[PDB]
């Protein structure tokens, strides 16, 4: 399965969770920026990794990041 | 006509689940819909809702949260998505606490999460041969 | 003549991919530097866009001239 | 033409050295990706996001290098092949007078010593250069599988 | 440094960094990147903006 | 206040012209990186995108046809002025076999005038290859004042088209529902446009181009024609060389359509000297193509009670195997202007590749069959608009799929059913396209590896195992029995291709029987092969465009997008666009195909010289039979054997076309370093050019970034098209211009 | 000569060359008639020969064994006019065309819409840069000296 990392350049904007096409991601409480929530990785087992989470990322050097690791299939969307 | 009356009602495509679905693992997405909306199929076609209970069943988790993505089209948000293994071995996956994970609620804890930003990542040199 | 032509290109290419890979996994940028100056290695990094650009320029000028006589000559 | 193939040499070689450098170089990050040497030598891409990142690798520096290292080899080797060619039939003044044009190249060089390798095997008979002839078809064949 | 200064941008991971910016608003919270720069050039995602440090600006004179 | 249009709908202002990207919401805020460049010229046309109403897209489209079709009419002016001023059309006039035919002089600049070739009466220039000669004499056209008068008509039509455009979208715009009625439409393009279109081409042939042409081919000089007005003052001048005149009217008006049999005839073959159909075939065959259209045009309902509606055909045809059939489908075609470009993109390319064929197969015009670069410039170039139209079909029916396509308005009908099981269509396409392959490409490359190793005899060849098409011989034998047998009012076959004598003019052979052998039977199923795999990869991208088991909501990253991400083991190109470009360059393989096989097979065993004794010489010898079989015989016997001319033109007035092969090489090279290579390595090393620039700050305000993903892939293709496409139109030409 | 060339004056297969290829064009000028513009048009290219031959022979030029010019560009002044005065007059002209652009990236870069300037030319501000060219090699020399033409350390690295 992939490994998605988030950083604390977080600023809980949640472009990445409601791009996520396999729910992986999700809001969580945070005291760290101005929304009060930053991102979290829960259920990297259903990473595909489209990396679409982090070109919804609007902060400067991102802050999810997704690095492709062995895979499944789950992360291969085989379908069969 | 259909097995069960909750189903959509749908012609069957030659694009739904294969031997996957029936050895590894099989999804299954549930939802109420005011109307008997006309909806387009994450697999082949149009399919059209029940006016009640509508049950699907798919091969991957996401043709059940693009289908899910869809409802939201049609005003429907109450939707589940389930995993369902080789036996009946129902777990609920989508709204994992009930509420959906763009929406912040109590009780999650922040997994992955470093505390720094990219720039801080160690070296991969000091990384061999661990 | 072929042959051993095609060895050289081949193992010039593996050369520089090795000092890629190098680059990636086995550089330490600490140990090539002292204090904040950087070694003879390190400073390659520094002038990086320098070393690139005057090779994106030695290259454009002897291709747009080369091509030039060639077609001209056609 | 030895001077003007010898400055398609020099441009070939500064071409592989750019590409090669600017991968070995930029293999540690850029500014589109500043961590690359977070995803190792070897990764496809980093996405579609940040306006796309095909071919961002520093392995995929390797690969582009890969084609400029076989036609600057490719030159070199035309060269040698076509000056010696000329040096041993004695026509000298063919190469002096003809590798100052492409045309010169395409017509004197592959058009005119094509002619035996090609009837190594004609509707009409077969020689001991057929075995050369097959390689040839069988080398254009791998060429463009490659393309696919 | 306050709205409208002009600030240098130190963090290396940045289309930015050694540039100058104009800081939006410096966040008087426990935030952790309070100070707020626009750019006039876009990065490479199309935004000109982003959330920098104390310790990664540095105001120009 | 009309029910129609709307008066005055946009102000004519160059306000807007100075604001580049007003049209679209995105680019209209200016340019930040070189991107928006790139993205202004590829949304010029998006009309959809560009507003959210059909009308005005439907008027915007309608206006661009205005444009268009002004652009058309100029490109026409300027070649009948080009025949007018800069050709040797009087020359070729009085001597269609010893001349050249050419239009357009080269100025004496930088030692190009060598390009002034020796085309014969006295004229020197660059021969032309659109058979534009041998159309004018077939209109009639026997002066250049008549070429100098058509061009002033159609640059006057050209300003009226644009005039129109302008007029109809600035003051009088229709509206949806005039645009909508598709029945009126198909009324009068079949009535009025294609039938009255015969009908007048028809009274022109009739009264102007029977009795000149048959005049310049009694061997009366031009000079001595009458002109074409006194053939209709006087009804002696026609009546003479068509003795049918002298009834006028009356035979038509009484039903004695017999009497008018000199002139409107049924003979089928080839006008003996000049080669090509007979002209009074060619008006009886306008006239009635014009009947037939006229009658066609009175079928659907537009404003009484008669006629068809198309909703009540399509929704009436159902079935047990279809479910709700045709229903919806009229809601489709007069609601999606990508769906009607998608079929009419379609049969406008499978028409053109129509026309191809059955040009040079019963040549129409005279001495154009004996002028063989023309005949073989003319298929190519058809072939190849054809093959481009119907990618382009593809691609919009793959783009109103993306877009226009409703779910809900198309529940249980034909498309719904067609993408419900794609995946069979696709599975059974893909498994008869590797059947195809294997089978033709590796009986060539048994050939091949079988003469390699000294085995004659186990080669697919006709002195060895035989493949003989059959079914095309017997169809071959059905036409030339059909004069007499089932076309007993024929006097000669269609085609002699089909079967016959060898008809020459001036010792050049014009049609001659072409003989199908085992050489024939394996380019065929190549063809079939190369159409097969393209059919593939275009349905491929028409049916995946909006769902996949790997992206089940593909449909929500548009019809153009580089990829879903590098997830999913990489999700490259799995577009629908993806699929236009990949379709684009197989179409180019199999239209390269198709017409190297159509070169071949003409020059080898169709074209050359008769003897006077009968003996039959072609241009190569015949030895398309026994060497197209293996690819060593199509490398060395067609490729290398008919570039010796493209090689060795320079110096001669032929050297343009060897510059353009090399440089038509040096494209198609250049493509591949799009092709092959990715953006990150092109952004990056912008990176090092642009730190350069700002070390001596000379980088410009609008950042400089490497081209889109998309775009790249676009240039690629389209390089690769251009250079493959330039390099055999220069070998085809320069061989078939020397030999 | 040098490297074994010998003037084109003197070279018997330059003049081989100018002989073969008038003979071409009149044996290509015999199958035309009278005073035809054909005629008139080859008569012109035998012309134009003849004087690009004789030019070429009285011009200071070296013909190898092939009977060409050949360039003598190892930088002596005596073949001055082959590569180093086309060599000024092209660095004069290229950095007259780099000077303007580069003047007027800064010039545009200073207002409010430094972009909007760059797709759309203020043709007047480019014809006063433009025509301002012509000291190039002195503005080069003189806004080096005052430390305004090479920035320090404003330009942006990457990571590494
Ligand atoms: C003595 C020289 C030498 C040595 C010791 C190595 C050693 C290494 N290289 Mg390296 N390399 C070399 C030369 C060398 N290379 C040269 C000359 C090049 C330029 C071409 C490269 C390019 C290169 C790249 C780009 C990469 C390496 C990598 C590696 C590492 C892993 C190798 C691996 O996984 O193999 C895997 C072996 C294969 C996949 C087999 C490939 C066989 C090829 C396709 C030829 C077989 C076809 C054959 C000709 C059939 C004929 C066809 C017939 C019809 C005629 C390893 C440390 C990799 C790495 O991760 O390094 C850390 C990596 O990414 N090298
Ligand atoms: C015939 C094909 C062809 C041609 C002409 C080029 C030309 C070029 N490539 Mg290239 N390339 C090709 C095929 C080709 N490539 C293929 C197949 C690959 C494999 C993917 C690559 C991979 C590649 C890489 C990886 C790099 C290049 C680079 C370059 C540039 C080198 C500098 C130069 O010569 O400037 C002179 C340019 C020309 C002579 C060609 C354009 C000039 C035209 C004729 C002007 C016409 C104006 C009207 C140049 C633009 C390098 C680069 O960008 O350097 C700055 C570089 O990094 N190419
Ligand atoms: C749309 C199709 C078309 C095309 C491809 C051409 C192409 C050409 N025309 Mg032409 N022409 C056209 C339409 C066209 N024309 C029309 C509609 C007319 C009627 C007004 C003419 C009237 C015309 C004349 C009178 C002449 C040409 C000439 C030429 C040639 C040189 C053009 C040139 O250097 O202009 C350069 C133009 C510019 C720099 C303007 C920018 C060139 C082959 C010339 C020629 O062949 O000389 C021997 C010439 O004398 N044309
Ligand atoms: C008998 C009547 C008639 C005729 C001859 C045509 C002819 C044509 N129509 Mg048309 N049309 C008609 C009735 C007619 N239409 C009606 C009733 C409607 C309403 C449903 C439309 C709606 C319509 C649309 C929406 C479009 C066309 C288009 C076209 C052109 C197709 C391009 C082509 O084949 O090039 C052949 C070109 C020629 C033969 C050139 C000569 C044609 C000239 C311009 C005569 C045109 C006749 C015109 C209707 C007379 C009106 C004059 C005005 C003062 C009232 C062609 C010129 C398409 C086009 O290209 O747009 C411009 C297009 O997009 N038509
Ligand atoms: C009747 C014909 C027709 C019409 C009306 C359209 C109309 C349209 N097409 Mg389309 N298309 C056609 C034929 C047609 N196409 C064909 C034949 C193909 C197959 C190649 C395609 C393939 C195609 C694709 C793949 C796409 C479109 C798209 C579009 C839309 C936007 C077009 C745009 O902005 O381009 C503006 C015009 C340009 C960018 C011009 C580009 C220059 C071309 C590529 C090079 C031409 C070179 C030329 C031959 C000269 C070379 C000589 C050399 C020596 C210089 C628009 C609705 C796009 C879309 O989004 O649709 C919604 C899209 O993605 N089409
Ligand atoms: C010469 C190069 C080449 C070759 C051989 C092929 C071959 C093929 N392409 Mg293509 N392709 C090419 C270049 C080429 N392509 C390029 C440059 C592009 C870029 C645009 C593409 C893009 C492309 C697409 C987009 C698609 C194809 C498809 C296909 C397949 C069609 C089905 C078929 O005939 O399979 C039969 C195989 C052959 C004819 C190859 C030769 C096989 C020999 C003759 C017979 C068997 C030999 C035997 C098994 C050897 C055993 C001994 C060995 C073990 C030692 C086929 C594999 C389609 C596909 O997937 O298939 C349906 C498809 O959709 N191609
Ligand atoms: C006109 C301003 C200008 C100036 C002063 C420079 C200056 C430079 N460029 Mg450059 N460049 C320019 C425009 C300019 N460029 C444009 C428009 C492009 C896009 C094609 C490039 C692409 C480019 C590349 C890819 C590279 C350079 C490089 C370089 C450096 C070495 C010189 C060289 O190789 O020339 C390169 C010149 C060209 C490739 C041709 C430029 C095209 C035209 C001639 C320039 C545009 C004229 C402009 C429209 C004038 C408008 C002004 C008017 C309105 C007043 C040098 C800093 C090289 C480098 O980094 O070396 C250190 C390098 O690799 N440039
Ligand atoms: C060819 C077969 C054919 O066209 O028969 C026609 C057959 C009859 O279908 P229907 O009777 O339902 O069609 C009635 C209306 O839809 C008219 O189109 O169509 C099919 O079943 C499609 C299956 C294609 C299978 C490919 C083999
Ligand atoms: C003329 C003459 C002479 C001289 C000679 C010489 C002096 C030579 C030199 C030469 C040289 C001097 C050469 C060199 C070359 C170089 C090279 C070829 C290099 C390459 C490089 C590389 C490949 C790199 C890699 C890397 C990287 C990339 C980074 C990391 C690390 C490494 C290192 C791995 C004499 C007197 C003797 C005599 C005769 C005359
Ligand atoms: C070449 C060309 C051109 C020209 C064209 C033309 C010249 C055309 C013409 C056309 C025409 C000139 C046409 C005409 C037409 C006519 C018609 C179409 C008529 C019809 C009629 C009818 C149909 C009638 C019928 C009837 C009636 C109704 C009543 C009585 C009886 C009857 C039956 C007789 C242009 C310059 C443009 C451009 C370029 C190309
Ligand atoms: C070279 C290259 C670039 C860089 C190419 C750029 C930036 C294009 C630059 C075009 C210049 C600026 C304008 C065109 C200049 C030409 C001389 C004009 C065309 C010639 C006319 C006759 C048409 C990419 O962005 C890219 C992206 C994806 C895959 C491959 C590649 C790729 O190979
Ligand atoms: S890849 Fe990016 S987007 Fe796709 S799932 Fe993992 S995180 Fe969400
Ligand atoms: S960039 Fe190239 S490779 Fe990476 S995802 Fe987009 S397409 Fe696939």
């Amino acid at each position: 399965s992939h490994t998605v990392k988030i950083y604390d350049t977080c600023i809980g904007c949640t472009q990445c969770v409601r791009a996520c096409p396999t729910d992986v991601l999700e809001m969580v409480p945070w005291d760290g920026c101005k929304a009060g929530q930053i991102a979290s990785a829960p259920r990297t087992e259903d990473c595909v990794g489209c990396k679409r989470c982090e070109t919804a990322c609007p902060t400067d050097f991102l802050s999810v990041r997704v690095y492709l690791g062995g895979e499944t299939t789950r992360s291969l969307g085989l379908a069969y | 006509k259909l097995k069960q009356s909750d189903f959509p009602k749908f012609e069957g495509s030659t694009g739904g689940w294969l031997s996957a679905a029936k050895n590894e693992e099989k999804y299954v997405i549930i939802w109420t819909s005011k109307d008997a909306s006309l909806f387009e199929m994450p697999t082949g076609g149009t399919a059209k809702m029940n006016a009640g209970n509508n049950v699907a069943y798919f091969a991957r988790k996401e043709q059940c949260l693009a289908l899910g993505s869809q409802l939201r089209g049609f005003k429907i948000t109450n939707y589940k998505i389930f995993r369902i293994y080789p036996p009946l071995d129902i777990t609920l996956l989508h709204p994992f606490d009930g509420v959906f994970p763009e929406k912040v609620n109590q009780g999650r804890s922040p997994v992955g999460k470093r505390d720094a930003s990219i720039g801080g990542n160690p070296n991969p040199a000091s990384l061999k041969f661990q | 003549y072929t042959h051993h032509q095609y060895i050289a290109g081949f193992l010039m290419v593996g050369a520089f991919a090795h000092g890629a890979i190098f680059f990636v996994r086995d550089y330490d940028p600490a140990v090539n530097t002292r204090n904040g100056e950087k070694n003879v290695l390190a400073r390659m990094l520094e002038h990086k866009e320098a070393i690139i650009s005057h090779l994106s320029w030695v290259s454009l000028f002897l291709g747009f001239h080369t091509l030039g006589i060639y077609v001209h000559n056609d | 033409g030895d001077f003007l193939v010898h400055h398609a040499i020099a441009l070939g070689l500064h071409t592989t050295t750019l590409i090669l450098v600017k991968g070995a170089l930029d293999a540690r990050g850029s500014k589109l990706m500043p961590d690359k040497k977070d995803f190792g030598y070897s990764f496809p891409c980093d996405g579609p996001g940040r306006g796309g990142t095909c071919d961002i690798s520093a392995w995929d520096a390797f690969y582009l290098a890969m084609f400029w290292m076989l036609n600057t080899i490719g030159w070199v080797t035309f060269y040698w092949h076509w000056k010696h060619l000329t040096l041993w039939q004695g026509n000298q003044v063919q190469f002096n007078e003809s590798s100052n044009y492409i045309m010169g190249w395409l017509r004197d060089y592959l058009w005119l010593n094509s002619s035996p390798l090609i009837n190594g095997y004609n509707p009409f008979g077969m020689n001991s250069l057929s075995v050369w002839a097959w390689m040839f078809l069988f080398g254009h064949l791998v060429w463009a599988t490659g393309f696919m | 440094i306050q709205k409208g200064s002009t600030v240098r941008i130190l963090r290396k991971e940045s289309y930015w960094y050694n540039e100058s910016g104009t800081v939006v608003v410096v966040d008087q919270s426990k935030v952790r990147y309070p100070v707020l720069v626009r750019f006039t050039k876009v990065n490479y995602a199309g935004t000109n903006t982003n959330n920098f440090g104390l310790n990664e600006v540095e105001e120009v004179v | 206040k009309s029910t129609i249009v709307d008066f005055n709908p946009v102000e004519t202002s160059f306000e807007k012209w100075a604001k580049p990207g007003q049209f679209s919401r995105t680019l209209a805020k200016g340019p930040k990186t070189t991107t928006w460049i790139w993205n202004l010229h590829a949304d010029a046309h998006d009309f959809d995108i560009q507003t959210n109403s059909l009308q005005e897209v439907s008027r915007k489209i309608f206006s661009a046809h205005f444009g268009q079709l002004a652009v058309i009419f100029l490109w026409l002016s300027g070649m009948h002025f080009h025949g007018a001023y800069f050709s040797n059309y009087s020359a070729w006039l009085t001597n269609p076999t010893s001349t050249k035919p050419s239009a357009q002089i080269v100025w004496p600049i930088v030692g190009q005038e060598v390009l002034n070739a020796d085309v014969g009466g006295n004229f020197q220039g660059i021969q032309i290859t659109s058979g534009f000669f041998q159309l004018w004499r077939a209109e009639g056209i026997t002066s250049e004042v008549e070429l100098y008068w058509t061009a002033v008509g159609g640059l006057v039509a050209s300003f009226l088209m644009l005039f129109a455009g302008w007029f109809h979208y600035h003051k009088a715009a229709p509206k949806l529902e005039w645009f909508q009625n598709v029945e009126s439409m198909l009324n009068h393009h079949l009535a009025g446009l294609l039938g009255l279109g015969s009908l007048s081409w028809a009274g022109h042939q009739i009264h102007i181009a029977l009795p000149i042409n048959k005049l310049l081919d009694l061997g009366v000089s031009p000079e001595e024609i009458p002109l074409p007005y006194e053939f209709i003052l006087n009804r002696d001048l026609i009546a003479q060389l068509y003795p049918s005149f002298n009834k006028g009217l009356t035979p038509f008006f009484t039903l004695n359509w017999g009497e008018y049999s000199d002139f409107l005839t049924f003979k089928g073959g080839l006008n003996p000297v000049t080669g090509g159909l007979w002209l009074t075939d060619t008006a009886h065959h306008h006239l009635a193509i014009a009947v037939l259209f006229i009658v066609a045009g009175h079928m659907y309902k537009t404003n009484w009670f008669l006629g068809h509606s198309i909703k009540t055909i399509l929704e009436a045809h159902k079935g047990p195997f279809t479910g709700e059939g045709h229903k919806g489908l009229y809601e489709v075609l007069t609601t999606s202007w990508h769906a009607q470009l998608a079929i009419n993109l379609a049969l406008f390319g499978s028409l053109s590749i129509i026309v191809a064929h059955h040009m040079y197969a019963m040549p129409p015009y005279p001495y154009i069959a004996i002028d063989y670069p023309t005949q073989l410039s003319l298929f190519t170039h058809h072939v190849w608009i054809g093959g481009f139209c119907i990618v382009g079909g593809a691609a919009h029916g793959a783009i109103f799929f993306v877009r226009d396509y409703n779910a809900a308005n198309n529940y249980n009908n034909l498309i719904d059913r067609v993408i419900r099981h794609r995946d069979a269509i696709i599975s059974h396409l893909n498994w008869v396209c590797i059947f195809l392959g294997c089978h033709s490409f590796g009986l060539y490359v048994h050939n091949d590896t079988m003469r390699a190793l000294g085995r004659s005899q186990d080669l697919f060849s006709d002195n060895a195992i035989a493949l003989k098409p059959i079914f095309a011989q017997f169809i071959q034998n059905l036409h030339t029995l059909a004069p007499g047998s089932t076309a007993p009012n024929a006097l000669t076959t269609v085609s002699y291709a089909f079967g016959g004598d060898v008809i020459s003019v001036g010792s050049k052979i014009a049609m001659m029987p072409i003989s199908l052998g085992t050489a024939d039977f394996l380019v065929h199923h190549i063809h079939a092969f190369t159409i097969h795999v393209t059919v593939l990869i275009l349905l491929k991208g028409v049916l995946y465009s909006r769902n996949s088991r790997l992206i089940p909501d593909k449909a929500n990253l548009g019809f153009r997008f580089p990829c879903d991400g590098p997830g999913r083991g990489g999700t490259c190109q799995v577009s629908a666009w993806d699929h236009v470009f990949l379709g684009l360059f197989w179409m180019y393989n199999s239209i390269s195909i198709v017409i190297f096989h159509f070169s071949w097979k003409m020059q080898s065993d169709v074209w050359g010289t008769v003897s006077p004794t009968g003996a039959v010489s072609h241009i190569t010898g015949g030895n398309f039979a026994q060497s197209s079989i293996t690819i060593n015989g199509w490398l060395r016997d067609f490729l290398w054997s008919q570039a010796a001319q493209v090689v060795q033109s320079y110096g001669s007035s032929l050297s343009a076309y060897g510059l353009i092969f090399l440089g038509a090489h040096f494209i198609w090279a250049f493509s591949l370093m799009f092709l092959f290579s990715g953006r990150g390595y092109w952004q990056e090393l912008i990176e090092s050019i642009v730190w350069a620039h700002n070390k001596l700050k000379v980088a410009p305000s609008i950042q400089p970034r490497a081209l889109s993903i998309t775009q790249g892939r676009a240039v690629g293709v389209a390089h690769y098209l251009l250079g493959g496409i330039g390099t055999t139109w220069a070998f085809f030409l320069a061989r078939i211009i020397s030999v | 000569d040098i490297g074994g060339l010998n003037p084109c004056k003197d070279s018997e297969v330059f003049q081989k060359r100018l002989a073969k290829t008038v003979k071409k064009l009149e044996n290509r000028l015999k199958k035309y008639e009278e005073g035809t513009p054909p005629q008139i048009a080859i008569q012109q290219q035998i012309t134009q020969t003849k004087q690009r031959f004789t030019r070429y022979a009285d011009s200071n030029l070296l013909c190898g064994n092939d009977g060409l010019p050949h360039l003598i560009t190892d930088g002596r002044w005596s073949h001055g006019s082959e590569f180093l005065l086309p060599s000024i007059l092209f660095l004069y002209i290229s950095g007259w065309i780099g000077w303007v652009g580069r003047k007027y990236i800064r010039t545009v870069g200073q207002t409010s819409n430094p972009t909007e300037k760059e797709i759309i030319i203020d043709v007047p501000l480019a014809i006063s840069i433009m025509t301002s060219g012509f000291l190039w090699p002195f503005a080069a020399w003189q806004e080096f000296l005052s430390g305004d033409l090479i920035a320090s350390d404003e330009t942006i690295t990457t990571s590494p």
